[PDB]
């Protein structure tokens, strides 16, 4: 069932592909899934590409997918293990959205931060107390890392 | 239609007896 | 056959291709296209970007299929 459901996200990503991220298999395997998204325009990670992976639980879509960044960015939301706090892949979940939908709040994610919800702290006191220094450090991690 | 060799990603073709482009030249040159 | 490059600005540029055709070749029909050296593109595909020296047939680009295009 999950199978099809999967399936069918997929044949829509080639059918209308949203612009900034693409996501599809892991050689032949259609559960687990890698996919990036495009660094925002206006943005401090503009530019930069980054990398991303999802496994779908086997009773998708009824569980949320599980998804990480593998490539490092400094955010106040996504730790070092590339763990992603967002509230539509815990407790906000419903199986009428999408992979395609997820990653684009992914990115969204990225245009606005959540401040006070923070994997990492250090990073979200930065992003209320010195703006500025925020957007100056994620610049010199979309360089190094997402270049 | 996966390229042959256990840890590859990459797909194959059955012009490169199901090798993936750079294994099967790491096979005909190993062969 | 057929496929379709997106780039970020929204634009889907139309490309003639064949499974045998490797990422420079690609990167050379694109400035055909649209006019973008082939050292500034950075191409994706589903989720893995593309490398030089590789053919579609690898990454299973087949009809219809959709790149991804970063403008470096
Ligand atoms: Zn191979």
């Amino acid at each position: 069932m999950a199978l099809k459901r999967i399936q069918k996200e997929l044949s829509d990503l080639q059918r209308d592909p949203p612009a900034h991220c693409s996501a599809g298999p892991v050689g032949d395997d259609l559960f687990h899934w890698q996919a990036t998204i495009m660094g925002p325009p206006d943005s401090a990670y503009q530019g930069g590409v980054f990398f991303l992976t999802v496994h779908f639980p086997t009773d998708y879509p009824f569980k949320p997918p599980k998804i990480a960044f593998t490539t490092k960015i400094y955010h106040p939301n996504i730790n070092s293990n590339g763990s992603i706090c967002l509230d539509i892949l815990r407790s906000q979940w419903s199986p009428a959205l999408t992979v395609s939908k997820v990653l684009l709040s992914i990115c969204s994610l990225l245009c606005d931060p959540n401040p006070d919800d923070p994997l990492v702290p250090d990073i979200a006191q930065i992003y209320k107390s010195d703006k500025e220094k925020y957007n100056r450090h994620a610049r010199e991690w979309t360089q190094k890392y997402a270049m | 239609s996966k390229c042959r060799k256990a840890g590859c990603v990459y797909f194959g073709t059955p012009e490169n007896k199901g090798f993936c482009t750079l294994c099967f030249i790491e096979y005909r040159e190993n062969k | 056959m057929q496929i379709f490059v997106k780039t970020l600005t929204g634009k889907t540029i139309t490309l003639e291709v064949e499974p045998s055709d490797t990422i420079e070749n690609v990167k050379a029909k694109i400035q055909d296209k649209e006019g973008i050296p082939p050292d500034q593109q950075r191409l994706i595909f589903a989720g893995k970007q593309l490398e030089d020296g590789r053919t579609l047939s690898d990454y299973n680009i087949q009809k219809e299929s959709t790149l991804h295009l970063v403008l470096r």
